[PDB]
């Protein structure tokens, strides 16, 4: 029920198979348990669940004490703070709950406790997230989670030295040179549209950009043995594997020398997408 | 469970519905939030109660 | 007295009751196998099948709240 | 017309579930750490394209059974018009009665999308030779969609509900024949009034 | 008249959005890069058209209904000057009365807009047969509109509030059909007066 | 249209291991066991499908003599003119048949044991090191579909052959060390794509 | 040594009786400011500083027709491609001719040109023979004169 | 308002000087302080014995532990999953990082053994348990530094 004033329950009646009884009440009866509001005193029987009872004494415990199988909840209303207290405390020694009147809210914490001054407690200190259907209560080590991941994605976003004028000793082999070999390293599948793009992508980030990434697709791993390098097509042996693997390193090494323009134009003729 | 009946409660004998629904309320104000990696959070330093049928979240006010 | 029979047909997967239930069910489940196969009646389970259960077989005590 | 067919669709997966991440700028801020990426939402849920499965699965399904359902997985296919399919999912110039949701999940990316490593192992050597990571929804994660006919006819729900078995059997996206996308419908479906906003 | 119903519309995306740009120039030196390109103002923030959608809701409610509105629509379909629809929106006589903002969005298209690659997967042999990149508006991204009825009659907001619901439904932009669009609409109308700047 | 359903029925004659591939998944168990196993979050065990029918007939078949590529050497681009690319894919035209995963019948708690594994020194024969890892019992079902497209003639007999290659071999990990010998049991229909159609 | 906080400080929550706000951006320094912005301020300057970089035959004249007609008819030349055919035009001949090798080049990856496919039933050798016809038929027209060029395009693509 | 960072580690992308921040913007009598993810967690530790109430590490220098680091990587005995591990627990707090270079380093009484990786190489068994030490060392100096310093460190060795 909603403890507007006027209350309210769910059809939505304001104050099912209702039927009125003098107060000297209304009996409404749901499939989800039959309510009895039973308004002002100052009774159904049957089967009684919820007894919305306006407290405002000895005459509301008989009320209670005549009704066909006792309530389960007594709602206490249109009282003060200390009246439909006194009638709660002496509802209680009756052995009959009192309740003195959207989102889930989901605990995911601990279930240390206490037996504080007869109100089972806990002390959290904690975080309230509140996604669309839910507000969660977690914990903070939630939040030192949340922390490692901004750090982990935070510290990889500005690689240093990138986008900016500086600088070398990097290798040399003519334009005509860089495009045979670029050429042969796109007939078999080394240099690809996506390395092609990502050496640019990390060139356009600087010369050293471009070294690191040229690095990191040229180191063998001491452990595997293995180059970051997409394998060849075809039926090289080893060493000419090996041989091929050095000459995308040092061509693409040479093409970082060259301007921005010469690297543009010398890598639409094999990826048009930059 | 004539008796049972006869102390005033229920008896369902093997022969033949409230819907009970522990709730969870916050009782924390939650105006003023914010978000930091994609997450509606607020940091509360509060207490757990334990009620029947009511698991309350209560501010220090409350304590 | 089903519990072996359970853990036979693998329904079961947590057998909790008292310490003294278990030890206790150490006895009536083999003095029930005993019985079957003494009184020549297809046996309800196995010895098998006690072990099984009191493999999967927790036990905890009065007054000690377990959260599952 | 005076009716609108409102199918409220209820997904729960069985195996894990990969759908990659098709936003660019998504993709390559998370393909520093997992190879394969999910597709996500802002708001830290999964989507899951879920029209063209049905589109897919209906015309798989309707061109075996002999009716005259075009094909618009070919390479730029024009829809006919004049099929089951073009009816309910879209032509050239008419579109389809059905609008058809993403299957947005309920629960976000941190209790249903965990990182997996998974492998390419050396047939004459037994181990590893490549190895790389994804991004994957559990077992058992909910998703929720709606379809909704505008001018209901009648074979709409047993076509719906037949090609969700065709996405049950086969799988909804991602790596489907490794094992991944197999998936469980559940539908509770309603024929509302159009003007159930004006009253 | 004397008063003007100020209705203030805050959209937040549930799903991803899409309405294409309708700037040639702006379309064109897109091509290069998006197949697809969103609706974009010069200010890099996100435009939505917004009366249509309210009109075309209203519309297809109220014929749903049983009250007589003009299908401003078809091709070579006059409207009617009559209607509810014709009063609140316009005939080719008199104007319309709310004047529909465009739903502008709160942040700039680096922070809401995505490229996206969209696929076209062969029936048969379920591999890709097509694939194209569409800008999307992100799902969370919050769009601010502003209706103004002038003669605020009585039922305004009813019908306003009606039509947004039936949009919040259908979706607003383009491939509707497919889960795009999907909105959340927040009214905060208010009635101020015309005379309210006459210092 | 026509499509193949293998229904494959797996019975573990051995204890079997099969490591778990989440991360958040081996991070948690990875302060009790050691060598965690593959477990579904509905508590079942999961084990990869479609890497050993390929494999089993890959190594079956280049021993046969026929032209079969290699997808398990380092970043191998699959052929596309291979019966083992038809009937498990290529780079263009998917796999034909959906290898579905091995889900078990049964449950976590019912079928996936700890275990202590040693490392016993060579010359004053006493542990020197010690690892738990988990491991599935002998006697648990797990159950897949093998779901064939566009079914052709062979695709059965290949697939019940390399069901035997990895019969023999085995599933999963540690298969050196005794670890995942397994047998399988095959019920196979063809089915109408249209059968849902009402 | 002067601060400058270019976050919001409106959303911000209370903790340990401090009001408090978990922060994610980036200190930036110049010669007279420390300055805290945020993530799309670093949006803002990448976006800037890439832009920065990226700153830097013979037929006959009815043969023609019958050809442009049948491929206008199986709709593999349509408006749109007309339209951009003359768009090209406009901005010379060369560039033509590299529109249509644009348009005709076969991806080696995939095999596939980027004309439209055509309507009906056709065997993958007609497929390839009408793409072939449509890249001869409209190289043939870049070396015709811009007021023929004209003439034989209109009655297909009106607009241009 | 004012720095409680520390503002080092500055980069330079463009013409600009940037370092990549987490943290909380405090506000308290218009100081406006700008901390860090440290001040937080002894602010947090008080409100949690508040509310719970009411019911010296050696100093190497960063040459040296650069050197120590490339040596006990190439020996085998700081691995990639080593040192991924350290900066969990580094990233967990400076009390459990110590705590888990305190349990790798620690000789079991009953096995004589330590739960670092052996040396790979020929050494002899003082100069093994010298290696051990040189790790402990080594790793517990690396608690000393900012998180910053250490991420830097650690990216050289395993990214
Ligand atoms: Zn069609
Ligand atoms: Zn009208
Ligand atoms: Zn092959």
């Amino acid at each position: 029920i909603k403890f507007i004033g006027a209350f309210l329950l769910e059809a939505k009646i304001l104050i099912t198979k209702i039927t009125f009884y003098n107060n000297s009440s209304v009996f409404i009866e749901t499939h989800n348990g039959n309510y009895l509001f039973s308004g002002d005193i100052g009774m159904p029987d049957g089967n009684v669940d919820y007894l919305i009872l306006e407290s405002t004494q000895d005459e509301l415990i008989d009320y209670i004490e005549r009704l066909k199988y006792t309530p389960y909840k007594v709602f206490l209303v249109h009282g003060e703070k200390e009246q439909r207290e006194i009638l709660a405390k002496r509802i209680i020694s009756k052995k009959i709950r009192v309740e003195l009147p959207k989102k889930v809210v989901l605990n995911i914490n601990t279930d240390n406790m206490c037996n504080f001054a007869s109100y089972r407690l806990m002390p959290f200190s904690g975080f309230i997230v509140e996604k669309d259907d839910r507000i969660e209560i977690n914990d903070k080590n939630w939040f030192d989670m949340i922390w490692n991941e901004e750090y982990n994605k935070m510290r990889s976003q500005i690689v240093a030295e990138d986008f900016s004028t500086d600088q070398m000793a990097l290798p040399d082999m003519s334009h005509d040179k860089i495009i045979e070999n670029i050429e042969y390293l796109f007939n078999i599948k080394i240099l690809s549209k996506n390395r092609i793009k990502e050496f640019w992508e990390e060139f356009c980030k600087g010369q050293k950009a471009a070294i690191k990434y040229i690095t990191q697709v040229h180191r063998k791993n001491p452990n595997t043995g293995r180059r970051n390098w997409n394998p060849p097509e075809g039926d090289f042996t080893d060493n000419e594997i090996e041989k091929l693997y050095e000459t995308a390193y040092n061509t693409l090494l040479s093409l970082i020398k060259y301007d921005k323009n010469k690297v543009y134009n010398i890598l639409i003729n094999f990826n048009p997408k930059l | 469970a004539k008796r049972i009946i006869s102390k005033k409660i229920r008896v369902e004998l093997p022969e033949n519905e409230i819907l009970i629904e522990k709730k969870v309320v916050l009782n924390i104000n939650t105006d003023n939030m914010c978000n930091f990696a994609s997450y509606r959070l607020m940091p509360f330093s509060g207490f757990i109660v334990e009620k029947d049928d009511r698991i309350e979240i209560n501010d220090k006010n409350w304590f | 007295g089903l519990v072996p029979l359970l853990v036979k047909k693998r329904k079961v997967n947590k057998i909790i009751s008292t310490p003294a239930t278990k030890e206790l069910c150490r006895l009536l489940f083999n003095d029930f196998q005993r019985i079957q196969e003494e009184n020549n009646d297809i046996p309800l389970y196995s010895y098998d099948d006690i072990e099984s259960s009191f493999e999967i077989w927790d036990e905890i005590d009065d007054r000690n709240t377990i959260e599952l | 017309a005076k009716t609108m067919k409102k199918i409220y669709v209820t997904m729960k997966t069985l195996s894990p579930l990969y759908t990659g991440e098709v936003r660019r700028e998504d993709k390559e801020a998370a393909q520093k750490r997992v190879n394969f990426p999910v597709r996500k939402t802002a708001t830290n849920k999964v989507l899951i394209p879920f029209k063209g499965a049905l589109r897919s699965a209906l015309e798989i399904m309707l061109k075996a059974k002999g009716e005259n359902v075009c094909d618009t997985g070919e390479s730029r296919a024009r829809p006919c018009g004049r099929c089951v399919t073009c009816s309910l999912f879209g032509s050239m110039g008419r579109a389809g009665r059905a609008s058809v949701d993403f299957l947005i999940s309920n629960d976000t990316k941190e209790q249903i999308v965990r990182e997996s490593t998974h492998l390419r192992i050396e047939r004459q050597t037994k181990s590893a030779s490549d190895t790389f990571k994804g991004e994957e929804v559990i077992e058992g994660a909910t998703f929720t969609a709606t379809i909704t006919i505008s001018n209901p006819q009648e074979k709409d729900l047993s076509l719906i509900q037949s090609a969700l078995k065709f996405i049950e059997e086969n799988g909804i996206g991602g790596w489907l024949n490794k094992g991944y996308g197999r998936v469980s419908f559940e539908v509770k479906s309603e024929d509302v009034a159009t003007d159930r906003f004006l009253k």
